[PDB]
């Protein structure tokens, strides 16, 4: 049967909920609204006050609540509504969550989780169209995932709950809704995605292909197309941004010899940045026939006029050309 | 022929830290009340219009309306100067066009079009103008902001004031009390504005915030609480307040007490956290266009038939306003890198991929 | 000679801030309590100083802040409240570690950075934890609102806990602070708030600050108290009467504590360019909190000058003792950088300075 | 003439506000207490309560303030004690300042100037000593630059000041007593230094080390020890962050074709990063004759021990290892 991504994560915060006491589940608009984009429904109904609470609007003040709470030996998922206003918060995450085992001498963990839209949406404009990945990425002490489909989602956060340590769960505003098929074996209330390790969505011998998140359906369109010049991708859904599995991205490129990376965040620093930095100083560095590069989304605040946001962030068209480049076909 | 100008009675402000509010009497012109009513008319419709824009997908993204609320935007240019300053949330339609924005390049904006106000770059939320600064999306963001336009004018010592608005469920964000404190510190010609419309997204004011007394959280500040339907009240109190920082006495908090007819966004049924007949009864017994109607026909300041002409002429710049930026061209995708920067050389600026170059001018 | 088993002392009364009564202005103290609190703050003020010295011969590096002067407040503090209770607070915490059950040894092991302090030789002076205590904490307040967390976990869990969140005067500018307020008055969270105010937020005194220094009203909505917090006394009976509070189901409460410190904000100032030295000489003289006691304790008969003198010496000799091991202690070892960042995890690998340093990591 | 990278920092502030009555300055200690570390000292004096203003504790709102005062036509300087403290206000740089001019279409400039220590210090731990260099180079929007002697302070500040757009000048506490000369031209109060470009500080043709803020200092540290031995290194100082100047690399990298880069933050989405990913993706890239590689801070948030701080940066040690390795010499 199919499920969208919405339900995906609902059932793995309800699975957790009915575990573990312990844990619950705050943001705006979380409870009696149902969740600002409907990623919470019914959760309220069924639990009540105590395990799903709606926040006032003060981003740095409950993010700051969450992190107590699991200080204090509760296991909270906190909600921004997207992670663009996370940055009101962000030294709570930084500070308080992902340094805190460490500076503590391991006598303090912290299970914390923060999960909600991150990225591109629609027409949404600059101050809302932000990508998080990379600046998440780069801090000791979190592990940074990022879902793309049902299966990586419900079981992406289902682990996130059950690890002790901060985990960011950037997940996409746009993937809510996309129906995919869901295997029997995600539909049990024990399916865990190892944070960590990423998932060869597409064999394939030519050419190497990265991403996470959104993008992720691109290249399987992109590589659906290629196919029919029989150009064979292999596409990698990275998963996890924070401890990135760089393994099977090189165990990828020693048998492709060229690699491209795609990602929705902005170009410098990015996620794409590291996986080249990686790969260079990495064993695959001589097996690369042709340079690795990245396909990101456009170096400019999101613009809002329809012609102009689409050709900011990456089309199938500039994926399907960048890998023509690279394969010099 | 027509009474030149009428007194009417408007409701007693609640004070905190005052010893005396604004008038409780106030004198209104038949050249203003017509000039009112033209404009809050104008903003009703160009509000009717974008909703219809929307959902005919000629629209994107965000869009929230301010309808219910028209009593504040045009009380609010009522009773502040030209060279005063404002700085609201994203509820700007408004606002945006009280001070100087056309219809034709509100609507040409959330169409996102080569001749709208953002030459299509930020849509509903990020309209400027000239001394309106937005047009914010990031909520409690812009009061800090205001604060600092405020600290502008002292220290450009030019006598201006900053009208500074937030919502209600913008009254917990950290950063606003951080701001009471430095404005009240170093006695800042800012007016404080709260926009309580009762709801906070879908969280009703009583559901997010501890006390529901917005006009006292600023607590060391001087507060006032005010009827935001009416226009006289909102002008009356605007006035007042505004006079108390031209003096020197610092900040001073205004809860303006409003209602929104549309629910948050469009996006939002609008009808899950409140009855749409609660939404009927305001409408019904305090619309503020239909209250400025009631006593402008009543003490013969204007008769049933001009109002009609206007609700007409308004009709029109409406219907071309619509039509205008719904023909408009979108923006050239040559232009998608420019106006990264002010005052700099050109450059260039990557696309989707490193063959994909734009350029960039100031 | 003998010594009464209790005296009645009149402690300053407290402002108030939408309370009916506040705490009462007569308290019982019994002799056996006084040794203690006394042996405590004595304790501390040694301790204090001993990080001084250490400091100025550079065996402690970074940060260090002196609670030196406001040791009322902590043995005041924890005397007023249950083991089981909670406790979290900015970064001159060393009192409060101290009273919250860490050693002597211990802590000048984490200030000189040794293998054997207590976040072993990884958190500094401003970091550091025990049983019911989060820190420990150097962003100016964040604390506030972990501790309003805390605070709800206790509710959570039902178990009658409280939580005590103390922040300075400086601090109480943070709007995080007003979003905490919020939310403990909205959810009725069993959290005391305490304003330590000393009169100094680093270098820029309270007047310059805030524009209103009635701190235990800034909360506004949450009623408040004003404390004497030089008097250990007050303290341990405010602090009783807000847990009482706080325990009944009431909600949140705010108390401003009064109290001072000795040396400059943290040892790289000299404390001097913003109060004059005859401005600390003159409340060293009028309300020290060892001073103020050990008088109370004198001429109520509670005990002997010559008593308190056989405690004098015997903390400074134990101070003594603690120094002399964290000067000792090795250091930690290089091994060990990697590990503790994650929790209950597999051991993994953590880049060095470049990629042919490999740091071993285990939970 | 020696003078202290403090005294740059102070002497072009002095000569800007001076030559122009509509710049001031921000933040706490800056004004009586002489600047948390004496950076400012003696400027309140000069200029008064009008021009230099001691602030509360409250970053996210006084980062807001002067982000205000910038679009009203004012040309705030904005101290942060350090940057660790900025994440509180992060959002009002990012959101308020750097996307502002875009979304206004070309309306509303922001000519702001965010500055104040960045990185390690000494024993200071976790919450801060951090560095900031990767999180603010990633937006468009801005403009970050990173001094290192004093002539770079001073120029690099006084520029920064004269532009119209929001710019990050993340200095390092390290660095203030460090006494460098002062060339005759850079006492002259029309200094300034072109926000883009970098400077070489020395020749070389064996390898290309670039770096920048403090750990430039050790790459010729670490380049007078190799030439002992007849490397001849040719080290980078890049000065600007956001827009860096990748040609100079690239023109140094065709000649050398060696590189390593030198940074003092953590190494995932680090400058490293995108220096990497650059090359690789430019003309200098078949010009290598090896991987490039990196010399990072490690990837823990810093601990206090002496010995574990020592190894938690990088040392001459660590540059000249990678350099070697390099160089396979
Ligand atoms: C910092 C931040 N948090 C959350 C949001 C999402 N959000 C947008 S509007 C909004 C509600 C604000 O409501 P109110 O202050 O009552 O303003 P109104 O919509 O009624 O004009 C929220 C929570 C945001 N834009 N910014
Ligand atoms: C968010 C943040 N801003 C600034 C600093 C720098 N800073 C640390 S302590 C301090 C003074 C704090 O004043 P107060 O609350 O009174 O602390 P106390 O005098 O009790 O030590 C400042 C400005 C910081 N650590 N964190
Ligand atoms: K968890
Ligand atoms: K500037
Ligand atoms: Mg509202
Ligand atoms: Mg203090």
């Amino acid at each position: 049967l199919q499920v969208t991504v919405r339900d995906a994560i609902n059932q793995g915060m309800d699975e957790e909920l009915e575990r573990d006491e312990k844990v619950f589940l705050l943001g705006e608009e979380v409870a009696q609204y149902d969740g600002a984009y409907k990623v919470s429904r019914g959760l309220w109904k069924k639990y009540g006050d105590k395990r799903i609470i709606d926040t006032p609007i003060s981003e740095m003040g409950f993010a700051g609540i969450a992190v107590g709470a699991a200080m204090a030996g509760l296991r909270p998922i906190c909600e921004f509504m997207t992670f663009n206003f996370s940055m009101q918060a962000i030294d709570q995450v930084i500070n308080s969550a992902a340094k805190t085992y460490y500076m503590s001498g391991g006598l303090q963990p912290v299970p914390i989780v923060f999960r909600g839209p991150n990225g591109a949406s629609a027409g949404v404009a600059a101050q809302h169209s932000q990508c998080f990945a990379a600046w998440y990425g780069h801090c000791p002490g979190l592990k940074v995932v990022s879902p793309w489909n049902s299966e990586d989602a419900k079981g992406l956060i289902k682990s996130a709950i059950r690890d002790n340590n901060p985990v960011v769960v950037l997940e996409n505003e746009l993937m809510y809704g996309v129906p995919f098929e869901f295997p029997p074996e995600a539909q049990s209330k024990d399916f865990l995605i190892p944070i960590g390790k990423a998932k060869i969505e597409r064999q394939g011998t030519h050419i190497t292909v990265v991403s996470h998140s959104r993008p992720v359906g691109h290249c399987l369109e992109a590589a659906a197309v290629l196919s029919k010049e029989g150009v064979e991708c292999e596409v990698i859904n990275m998963r996890t941004i924070r401890p990135m599995d760089m393994e099977t991205i090189e165990a990828s490129v020693m048998k492709t010899n060229h690699l491209v990376t795609v990602e929705g965040g902005w170009p410098q620093f990015g996620v794409g940045a590291e996986i080249c930095a990686r790969i260079m100083e990495g064993p695959a560095f001589n097996f690369l026939d042709a340079p690795a590069v990245r396909v990101t989304g456009a170096d400019v605040p999101m613009p809002y006029a329809k012609i102009l946001e689409d050709n900011s962030i990456p089309q199938v068209k500039d994926i399907i050309f960048a890998i023509k480049k690279t394969l010099n076909i | 022929m027509f009474a030149n100008d009428a007194t009417f009675e408007i409701k007693k402000c609640d004070l905190h830290r005052l010893e005396e509010g604004p008038p409780v009497t106030t004198v209104l012109t038949r050249e203003d009340g017509l000039k009112y009513y033209r404009m809050m008319q104008t903003v009703r419709r160009m509000e009717l219009k974008a909703d219809q824009l929307y959902k005919q997908k000629i629209i994107r993204g965000f869009c929230h309306l301010c309808d219910g609320q028209e009593a504040c935007c045009v009380g609010l240019e009522a009773g502040i100067n030209p060279t005063d300053h404002l700085i609201t949330a994203y509820r700007a339609h408004g606002f945006t066009f009280t001070r100087g924005l056309s219809v034709r390049e509100i609507l040409a904006e959330l169409t996102g079009r080569k001749g709208g106000c953002a030459k299509g770059k930020g849509g509903s939320m990020h309209m400027y103008a000239k001394n309106f600064y937005g047009g914010n999306g990031i909520v409690g963001a812009q009061v800090p902001l205001g604060a600092g336009i405020a600290l502008a004018c002292k220290y450009n010592g030019k006598d201006e004031v900053c009208l500074t608005l937030y919502g209600d469920g913008a009254a917990n964000q950290g950063q606003i009390f951080e701001a009471y404190n430095m404005a009240a510190l170093w006695k800042l010609p800012c007016i404080f504005i709260c926009e309580n419309n009762r709801y906070g997204m879908g969280t009703a004011v009583e559901r997010a915030a501890a006390s529901t007394d917005y006009y006292k959280r600023g607590d060391f500040i001087p507060g006032l609480r005010v009827d935001g339907m009416d226009i006289l009240c909102v002008r009356e109190a605007t006035r007042f307040a505004a006079a108390y920082c031209r003096s020197g006495k610092g900040p001073i908090l205004m809860e303006l007490q409003t209602y929104r007819y549309h629910g948050h966004s469009m996006s939002d049924p609008g009808v899950a956290y409140r009855t749409r007949e609660e939404i009927q009864e305001v409408r019904s017994k305090s619309d503020p266009i239909m209250l400025l109607k009631d006593r402008m026909v009543n003490s013969n300041l204007a008769s049933v038939e001009e109002l009609k002409e206007i609700d007409v002429e308004v009709r029109k710049e409406i219907e071309d306003a619509a039509q205008f930026a719904t023909a408009d061209p979108e923006p050239p995708l040559e232009e998608l890198g420019y106006h990264i920067y002010s005052s700099d050389p050109p450059f260039e600026v990557r696309g989707a991929n490193q063959w994909i170059k734009f350029k960039s001018v100031s």
